[PDB]
């Protein structure tokens, strides 16, 4: 969703207008005003490829932000921009160890919230408290107050 | 006489092709009804499948 929404916001206005037009084309005559498994499969047939039902479910689950089981415009942009794989080309294991070490400056084996916050402060961008909390949750899985190396590895999916 | 022959054949062509066109119209209506019914059934089946999959998980 991270790279997806980033690419979405990177779209231009004319592109988003074409996306809205294509959405109206896909939901043309629909009954829920959104693209569900039925409408997505209909579009896939209209194209040529055939999609597995479980695959259609898993895809709609990888684009929704609401919880409707259907694809709306806000999710149409994600479903129409996810093509480029932004989170590919994972950094080398040595580079990952370097990342963990420099995030664990005091040499302890854990990236406490203080290190993450000072890092966000150092980056220079205006860090919002909500951003801090969301990143802290994304890293620290068990919510013990620190990001270990396994939780840090988990922090690298959707990141590049 | 040739013109009369052509006129008679043409009248028959009108009757048969108009019957064809009406049959095509009825078949299009029937096909649209069947398509809509199949689409609604597929939507219902997909919703029930999603529910059953959640329950299964
Ligand atoms: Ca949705
Ligand atoms: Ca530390
Ligand atoms: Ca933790």
């Amino acid at each position: 969703d991270d790279i997806y929404k980033a690419a979405v916001e990177q779209l231009t206005e004319e592109q988003k207008n074409e996306f809205k037009a294509a959405f109206d084309i896909f939901v043309l005559g629909a009954e829920d005003g959104c693209i569900s498994t039925k409408e997505l499969g209909k579009v896939m047939r209209m194209l040529g490829q055939n999609p597995t039902p479980e695959e259609l479910q898993e895809m709609i689950d990888e684009v929704d932000e609401d919880g409707s089981g259907t694809v709306d415009f806000d999710e149409f942009l994600v479903m129409m921009v996810r093509c480029m794989k932004d989170d590919s080309k994972g950094k080398s294991e040595e580079e990952l160890s370097d990342l963990f070490r420099m995030f664990d400056k005091n040499a302890d084996g854990y990236i406490d919230l203080d290190e993450l916050k000072i890092m966000l402060q150092a980056t220079g961008e205006t860090i919002t408290e909500d951003d801090i909390e969301e990143l802290m949750k994304d890293g620290d899985k068990n919510n013990d107050g620190r990001i270990d190396y396994d939780e840090f590895l988990e922090f690298m999916k959707g990141v590049e | 006489e040739e013109a009369e022959k052509a006129a008679d054949e043409s009248e028959r062509g009108m009757k048969v092709i108009e019957s064809r066109a009406q049959k095509d119209e009825e078949k299009m209506e029937i096909q649209e009804i069947q398509l809509k019914e199949a689409k609604h059934i597929a939507e219902d089946a997909d919703r029930k499948y999603e529910e059953v999959a959640r329950k299964l998980v």
